[PDB]
RNA sequence: AAGACCAGGCU
């Protein structure tokens, strides 16, 4: 009967935007990011990268309900910097780190396989 | 007593009692008296000796058995009111010896103190470490644990049969399970159980389950429903004929369309059948026809497994149909250990979200620690430790009730030799963030049972359905 | 129609009004072969 | 002659012999046969 | 012929009596099945042992409001032949006379 | 038909005197698990009525030691009135005192 | 007869007029969901698809109702029926009927139950009026009803095969009544004993205590997460208690953000000694064991059942009385969410090492038990040589039993006290008992030290055999072992006779539980 | 201020197992990598099953369940195959599925073990990994014929698409960060990565430290080599991040 | 019934080790030595072979319904 | 149809 299909963990349907951006009226220079069909794998990564930025004042994520597949990220930055810019910079830094890690892992595999 | 022990002219079932104070001697040959065997003690020594044990150990191909043991005057049957005149010793090696002299007139000795338990209470590991209400709860819940009830179940045509995919014999066993044949037909699975408060979904009596394990066949089962039906050809019958009805020829007709039926009005096995599907097309020839066809139970969503056609007592055509459905464990389903710790499944997490050890082991079941302090089921913890020892040792642990040769310190010392913390605690890492958990969580394999009660068989909703004939009120059930 | 016998395991040819005895052994129990129409399962 | 603290083997051997001879349902079968 | 008596499975008069594992498997019967039940109209029926007070033995009781201070009784039966379940009581009337 | 009816319905006595008879005997055998089947085949029933709020006949008596399982009873109105047999307990079949 | 038709229960009057079967009702198993509010209930889609609510067409909602009618009964949210002004009841479930799908003001559309609907929710033993409170529907997958765990204690429910009933009001007026009268936040305080009914229970209470201890220092990312799980948070990060070496926050500092408004309360922790109030350190308690909340900031103290539980003058009770029902709801929900998400870091468990005591403590317990048994032997010997003098108003048997019971109770109490003193600060049994979440000091004593005396009908174990308890004992044996005193503990395991005596002891409790219910219900019905 | 510069050492590399150490990176990085090892690595597994004749003692979906858990050599063509949701065709073709056929009859008296060796595929690269894996046992006169199609998926969908046989993960073997608190440090066995003497239980507390080496041990189930499992996981995580960057560029362009 | 293909906890294949385990145990290895020889290190895979009950042998005694 | 008995579950 009510068992959802196996794919709501990873797949969007008609009308769902992967990301939705809403400004937070409680505090100036604060934004709220809603990521559809994602889980801790990406939220923890993004939060940890954002906490390294000296111009970011707040960075946190949560899953509103485990039975739903949705991430909410809140970013507050200092006055002369946009949390959108903070998010893009964090994503770019993560991609840059991962590419270097992949290259060094391949080099290590090649060095291991001979001598 | 000499003649009874020699089986000469007094059958061993006859009980003899001397009440000294009232000067009466009573002999009962009556039926219905309950009795149990006991070892005879003469002076301070058992009459059971090493030659009897040698012969019983060579019991095969020696035609020497319990009847020959009885005939030798070693064991005796004693009923309830003869026990009043009996001085019993709990064990020979302990109570026959010159300890401080409590008694010296012992006349009998128990075979083993664990023989006071019944069939359902003999499967409990460490029952003397638990509270008696919990032992009673386990004795009642063991009758509802699912498994392989009989080996020839594929032949039997029974209503409401449940069978489990992968039964396992317990890693921690009682010496009396061999005589209950629990190895041959197990009723549960050994599972890695971690006692921790993880996300609050296991609070109260709930359980968190591993969804990745469930996807691998963990606690998967099959439910068989049987349907009886017949041509009813006796008396005021006309005939009630098995046939495939045409769309508007019979009087009774519904949005259920007959087209899964065969020529004889019977669905062939292997056909997927859902709600409202007609399994047996039976038409009445009525003084011009009425449909009395049978339907599936609503939402049963099964597959026809076997179809059988016979002749009954009368000699008219009679048909049995068995439908199966697989049912993968869900949130509402009921799970229980062998200690009275029962609980539904609060939520299922995949392997990525479950906490893990340094070795990558993730618990299959997580239970709240709050179930332990008030219910006082320490046998659960001792089983969990013993199973962890046994899985590493390669042996199967012995949890017979009253054996002094097993204690918690010895189990801890054995476990410490395999590279684990001696009390069973282990460092767990958070599944979501990867950080260590500040507390060290008690983990280990424990035997768990899936129960007959499932949410799919209990969920029900109503809005303007059937109305009772007399009260014009909603139906019952 | 064809049914299989519940003892000698042979096929038997039969129709909807016929009483049940097996043509090889007299035995009175029959089983209907799994149908020829196909049913699709997921391997989940 | 006496069993010298081999008792755990001895008592379960005799219990095994008992359950090998009788079983669990003798009260049903004996009553009906009689 | 005066009637048919149902047979307890695996008893001395059942057709499964003394058969081996191979025979039971050929008969589609599980060897682990203990028997001790009946088959009536295709269903399996099990007689439950019924507890009862012993017979032919004298018992003495008391019950609070009865006219008797003590009540001795003997539920008697003649060897479970022709059984009437006849009970005698022999009672002592209470002291509280006026 | 007398044997068949009394074993099928469970009412123990004449069908016309079903008002006078005893009921509850010969239940349908439980096939949910092998342990359930064994426990059902080894079971005892107290004839004392279930409505009886008197606690005394329900309590675990000392004389049940080794004869009746102390742990195993149903929960509900039948607590202590349905009792299971111990593993080594044997019920006498009776003999003639000749 | 007609008398039999009208007379008893299930007769006409009681079985069909005072109570009857109803429509628009659902039943299924209940499972916990700590992510719901205290007034929300999780409802499966199948039940929400079956259950309907009649809604009147007006120019505001006509477009939405037309969209529901075009979705129909196939897709989840649509209508099942359309009811005309004349009462003609068009059914959407079998055929598309595109000419009949027209809507106008005055029609009634029976839509499927959606998020935000108001439902009465009930558990069957139904003892007081908090057994039926109005909830707010949230729709979730799978097939179980889901509710917050603080709501469990009003219903007396636990998540072990329990089913609960769902009633859906079918009219706007009755919906307004349930909303305004029987909603869960309006039922926090009972008129029965002027106490709060809902409290902090299970994981959350133990985590409250462990979180609110002095030693809890929270790092920046942990603080941001815990604040991310606050619903009433204003968005301003408080200045940490510790600044320079590293920025470190405290558990009390974040709990003060959970506390609503400006609440003034003073309680005491369970482990509070009476010595601190007398001498110095009255206002600077060394054990952290007095509670002071000023201006809605938790200044000092460790919270427990005496502060967040269901008791008169509790923090939750004061919050309700000062702030009202709407804010107390958010107070329960915030405590639940943020402290569960913090407990994700520290974790909690129970194990064998929590139940194993020290080797010196074991020796002390054994010495106490041996001394007690020797004292009972000397009392028996005094009675045997007729040296025991009978107490006024008491028989010789009565005074002998009183003395033996006194000795054994003193022994059991002393052993329990020693076992409780031997516990470490890391012991999970102590962590659960002190916070009042579950378990007790007698449970710890029975687990670690001595199970204690077993009693049948409030007396020591009787003589079921002629002059003895079991055939293993000698006739006329009044010693502690023969009469049901359990010398061992649950961890050590019981001997065969002690096991049988404990089974006899538990049978009495089971019988009492099975028996008392009929009389209690009959009294309740007669009172009502 | 700026991104990590991590380094990799590899200690052990076999056909079953890969032990490697990642230094100088965040804990969240490491956790997401080990999480992607399980749930985001694509592999090939049997998903559609049609049974023609099954006279064995195991039922149809029992056999279908066992068939899906049989690992298939996924080393090469899993990059070449499409997802079935992506693929343009309405039914099964070589660009999005692999066909398997099973046809076993027990004519002989002795019991026949139907194993994964009896599965026959339409193409030579994607044999079952594999004594062999036992599917079912057949008595004389019993028959089993079926068709099976294998698709592409990952661990989020079903545990049959898990490419891995448990991932060991560990950091700070000597408890210097005090992320766990031992009530009695002397009772705990030392990790195989411990760097301290036999005499001392724990490293001294480090207030300035942060988690810094992650020890790994990826054990493959046979479908993918443990060397390529890590590479595929890294590529997949990078692709997920790039897909967010791309779609978030569009969501900022809407907000502009 | 029959040995599961995968260990439920971690996911290692234990479906191809039942026959070898039986052979070693027949060849006088103890259970602990046999599990080590087969390469099952952690307790989750060991319990699979240690606690398995092979009912498929019992099921194969009964004659098929097929000809 | 309806009535009867029985068994089990949650307090
Ligand atoms: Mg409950
Ligand atoms: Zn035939
Ligand atoms: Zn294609
Ligand atoms: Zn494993």
């Amino acid at each position: 009967m009510n068992a959802p299909p196996a794919f709501e963990s990873f797949l969007l349907f008609e009308g769902e935007k992967k990301i939705t951006i809403n400004k937070d009226t409680k505090v100036p220079n604060a934004c709220l990011f809603t990521i559809n069909k994602e889980d801790h794998t990406l939220g923890n990564i993004i939060k940890s990268q954002l906490l390294k930025d000296p111009q970011v004042l707040f960075a946190g994520y949560k899953v509103p309900h485990p039975l739903e597949h949705k991430i909410i990220i809140r970013v507050q930055t200092t006055p002369d910097y946009s949390p959108q810019e903070a998010f893009t910079n964090a994503i770019t830094d993560l991609i840059s780190e991962l590419s270097l890690l992949e290259e060094r892992f391949r080099v290590a595999i090649k060095d291991k396989q001979e001598g | 007593r000499k003649l009874r022990r020699q089986m000469d002219i007094i059958v061993s079932e006859v009980s003899m009692i001397r009440d000294i104070r009232e000067r009466e001697i009573r002999i009962y040959t009556d039926a219905g008296r309950i009795c149990r065997p006991l070892l005879i003690v003469e002076k301070q020594k058992l009459l059971l000796k090493k030659r009897h044990i040698d012969q019983l150990k060579e019991r095969e191909y020696n035609n020497y058995s319990w009847q020959d043991l009885v005939a030798s005057g070693v064991v005796e049957y004693i009923d309830t009111l003869e026990e009043e005149t009996v001085m019993l010793a709990m064990t020979p090696d302990d109570l026959q010896e010159k300890e401080v002299a409590y008694c010296s007139t012992y006349t009998h000795c128990e075979i083993h103190p664990s023989m006071i338990l019944g069939v359902c209470a003999s499967i409990i590991p460490f029952p003397d470490h638990n509270q008696s209400p919990r032992n009673t709860y386990q004795s009642a819940m063991g009758k509802q644990a699912m498994g392989v009830y009989i080996t020839n179940f594929h032949v039997r045509m029974d209503t409401l049969a449940h069978v489990l995919y992968y039964p396992q014999k317990p890693l921690v066993t009682t010496r009396s399970m061999e005589y209950l044949r629990f190895r041959e037909l197990p009723a549960g699975i050994n599972s890695i159980v971690a006692i921790a408060s993880y996300t609050g979904y296991n609070q109260e009596d709930s359980v968190i389950m591993n969804r990745s394990a469930v996807d691998r066949g963990f606690f998967r089962s099959v439910f068989y429903r049987s349907y009886k039906e017949q041509e009813s050809k006796k008396g005021f019958d006309q005939e009630e004929v098995f046939e495939k009805p045409t769309r508007e020829t019979c009087q009774g007709m519904r949005h259920a369309i007959y087209d899964k039926l065969d020529d004889d009005g019977l669905i062939a096995p292997g056909v997927r059948v859902s709600g409202d599907d007609v399994i047996i097309g039976k038409t009445v020839t009525l003084p011009t026809k009425r449909d009395c066809s049978t339907f599936l139970r609503t939402s049963e969503t099964g597959i026809v497994d076997q179809v059988m056609v016979t002749l009954n007592q009368e000699g008219y055509k009679f048909c049995k149909i068995r439908v199966r459905s697989v049912r993968i464990p869900q949130i509402g389903d009921k799970f229980a250990s062998r200690h009275g710790q029962k609980g539904t499944c609060g939520i299922q997490y995949r392997q990525e979200d479950m906490p893990f050890t340094c070795e990558g082991i993730t618990p299959d079941i997580i239970i709240n620690p709050h179930a332990i302090p008030s219910r006082m089921t320490i046998g659960h913890l001792i089983e969990c430790l013993q199973g962890k020892v046994s899985a590493n040792k390669g042996e199967i642990g012995d949890a017979t009730p009253f054996n002094d040769a097993v204690n918690v310190q010895k189990i801890s010392n054995l476990l410490s030799d395999y590279g684990y913390h001696l009390r069973g605690n282990e460092v767990l890492y958070n599944g979501f963030t990867g950080r260590k958990i500040t507390s060290q969580i008690f983990i280990g394999p424990t035997y768990y049972q899936r129960l007959k009660h499932m949410v799919d068989d209990k969920i029900h909703s109503r809005a303007r359905g059937p109305i009772q004939i007399l009260n014009r009120q909603p139906m019952e059930g | 129609m064809i049914y299989i016998c519940g003892e000698c395991h042979t096929e038997n040819e039969i129709k909807s009004r016929d009483p049940i005895r097996c043509r090889e052994c007299g035995y009175r129990i029959m089983y209907k072969k799994r149908t020829k129409r196909l049913v699709v399962f997921d391997a989940r | 002659e006496i069993t010298p603290d081999l008792w755990q083997e001895a008592c379960w051997i005799v219990i095994s012999s008992y359950f090998d001879e009788k079983g669990l349902v003798r009260q049903q079968l004996d009553s009906f046969d009689e | 012929f005066i009637g048919k008596i149902p047979i307890m499975l695996r008893s001395t008069y059942c057709l499964l009596n003394g058969l081996t594992d191979r025979d039971l498997c050929e008969l589609n019967e599980c060897p682990l099945d203990p028997g001790g039940y009946f088959i009536i109209n295709g269903s399996e029926k099990v007689l439950i042992a019924q507890e009862k007070m012993a017979t032919n033995t004298v018992y003495v009781f008391a019950k609070k409001d009865s006219k008797y201070a003590y009540t001795g009784e003997c539920r008697s039966c003649l060897e479970n032949s022709s059984r009437p379940t006849s009970t005698i009581w022999v009672s002592m009337l209470a002291r509280g006379g006026q | 038909d007398g044997l068949k009816y009394s074993l099928a319905t469970g009412n123990w006595g004449d069908q016309k005197k079903a008002h006078q008879a005893r009921a509850g005997v010969s239940q349908v055998l439980n096939r949910l698990t092998f342990a359930s089947t064994l426990s059902h085949l080894r079971r005892l029933n107290s004839p004392i009525g279930r409505d009886g709020k008197l606690a005394k006949p329900r309590q675990l008596h000392n004389t049940l030691w080794g004869m009746v399982c102390p742990a195993e009873t149903p929960e509900g109105h039948a607590v202590g009135l349905v009792k299971n047999l111990a593993l080594m307990a044997y019920i006498s079949v009776g003999s003639q005192p000749s | 007869s007609l008398k039999q038709r009208l007379k008893g229960k299930e007769g006409r009057v009681r079985g069909n007029l005072m109570g009857k079967r109803v429509d628009f009702s659902a039943r299924t198993v209940i499972t916990p969901d700590p992510n719901l509010s205290i007034d929300q209930v999780g409802v499966p889609r199948s039940i929400a698809a079956n259950m309907t609510f009649a809604e009147i067409v007006t120019p505001f909602n006509i477009d939405r109702l037309q969209e529901l009618v075009r979705r129909g009964n196939s897709q989840y949210p649509g209508a099942k029926y359309i009811i005309r002004d004349n009462g003609d009841r068009i059914d959407l479930r079998f055929h598309p009927k595109p000419s009949d799908l027209h809507l106008q003001t005055g029609y009634k559309v029976e839509r499927h139950m959606c998020d935000g609907d108001i439902v009465i929710f009930n558990r069957q033993p139904t003892l007081h009026k908090m057994s039926m409170m109005g909830h707010r529907v949230r729709i979730l997958p799978w097939s179980t009803f889901r509710l917050n765990l603080s709501v469990t204690t009003p219903y007396n429910a636990d998540f072990d095969g329990d089913e609960m009933n769902l009633h859906l009001p079918q009219s706007l007026e009755t919906r307004a009544e349930i909303q305004e009268l029987a909603m869960v936040p309006r039922m926090i305080v009972t008129p029965q004993s002027n106490r709060p009914v809902m409290g902090i229970v299970q994981d959350t209470l133990t985590a409250v205590r462990k979180f609110t201890k002095r030693d809890v220092f929270l790092e920046r990312g942990e603080v941001m997460n815990l604040l991310m799980f606050l619903s009433t948070w204003d968005g301003k990060v408080p200045q940490p208690a510790i600044l320079k070496p590293r920025p470190l926050w405290t558990g009390k500092q974040i709990f003060s953000l959970i506390i609503p408004g400006h609440i003034n309360c003073i309680r005491t922790h369970s482990t509070h000694p009476d010595d601190e109030d007398s001498g110095p350190y009255k206002h600077i308690s060394p054990g952290d064991t007095k509670v002071v909340v000023e201006n809605g900031e938790l200044i000092m103290g460790i919270l427990c059942k005496k502060s967040l539980g269901t008791s008169a003058g509790s923090l939750v009770h004061i919050s309700y009385l000062e702030m009202g029902h709407d804010i107390t709801r958010l107070f329960y929900s915030n405590i639940q969410t943020v402290i569960n998400n913090w407990l994700l870091i520290e974790g909690h468990t129970i194990g064998i090492g929590d139940s194993i005591a020290d080797s010196k403590t074991y020796q002390d317990i054994q010495n106490t038990i041996k001394k007690a048994k020797q004292d009972v032997i000397e009392v028996i010997e005094k009675a045997h040589n007729n040296e025991l003098e009978p107490t006024p108003g008491n028989t010789l048997r009565q005074t002998f039993e009183n003395q033996v019971n006194r000795i054994l109770n003193d022994a059991r109490d002393k052993t329990g006290s020693s076992a409780q003193k031997s516990l470490s600060e890391y012991n999970n049994f102590k962590s659960m008992v002190v916070s009042g979440a579950k378990g007790s000091k007698i449970n710890i004593s029975q687990v670690i030290a001595v199970v204690g005396q077993q009693n049948v009908e409030g007396k020591r174990i009787p003589f079921g055999f002629k002059h003895r308890t079991l055939p293993h004992f000698i006739k006329d044996d009044y010693g502690p072992e023969s009469r049901g005193f359990v010398e061992n503990s649950y961890l050590a395991g019981l001997t065969p006779t002690e096991f049988f005596f404990h089974a006899m002891g538990g049978r009495e409790g089971l019988i009492d539980t099975a028996v008392k219910t009929a009389e209690t219900g009959y009294i309740q019905r007669r009172l009502i | 201020p700026y991104a990590n510069q991590p380094t990799v050492r590899i200690t052990e590399l076999t056909d079953e197992n890969v032990k490697f150490i990642i230094e100088n990176t965040d804990l969240a990085v490491a956790n997401s990598i080990r999480r992607v090892f399980i749930a985001e690595v694509p592999i090939i597994a049997i998903d559609w099953v049609q049974i023609d004749a099954n006279s064995s003692v195991l039922h149809d979906e029992f056999i279908a369940h066992r068939l899906g858990l049989i690992p298939l050599i996924s080393d090469d063509i899993v990059d070449k195959l499409q997802y079935s949701r992506d693929c343009t065709c309405e039914e099964f073709c070589p660009e999005c599925s692999v066909e398997f056929t099973l046809d076993v009859r027990c004519n002989e008296d002795q019991t026949r073990h139907v194993t994964s060796r009896d599965l026959i595929s339409n193409s030579p690269r994607v044999i079952p990994v594999t004594d062999d894996i036992l599917i079912v046992k057949l008595r004389k006169g019993q028959e089993l014929r079926l068709r099976a199609y294998a698709k592409k998926g990952f661990g989020k969908e079903h545990a049959k698409w898990n490419p891995t046989a448990g991932v060991a993960f560990e950091y700070d073997p000597d408890n210097a960060l005090r992320h766990t608190v031992y009530p009695k440090p002397e009772e705990w066995p030392k990790s195989e990565y411990s760097e301290l003497d036999e005499d001392e239980s724990q490293a001294p507390y480090d207030p300035n430290g942060k988690p810094e080496r992650f020890y790994y041990n990826v054990e493959s189930c046979g479908s993918l080599r443990p060397e390529t499992i890590v590479l595929s996981a890294l590529s997949g995580l990078k692709k997920k991040l790039s897909d967010l960057q791309t779609q978030l560029s569009h969501e900022i362009q809407s907000d502009v | 019934m029959i040995i599961p293909v995968r260990c439920f906890t971690c996911g290692k294949i234990v479906g191809n080790k039942w026959e070898a385990y039986l052979g070693l145990l027949q060849a006088e290895y103890t259970e602990g030595d046999a599990l080590d020889a087969l390469g099952l290190k952690r307790y989750c895979c060991r319990r699979m072979l240690l606690a398995h009950v092979d009912l498929i042998e019992k099921l194969l005694n009964y004659a098929p319904l097929e000809k």
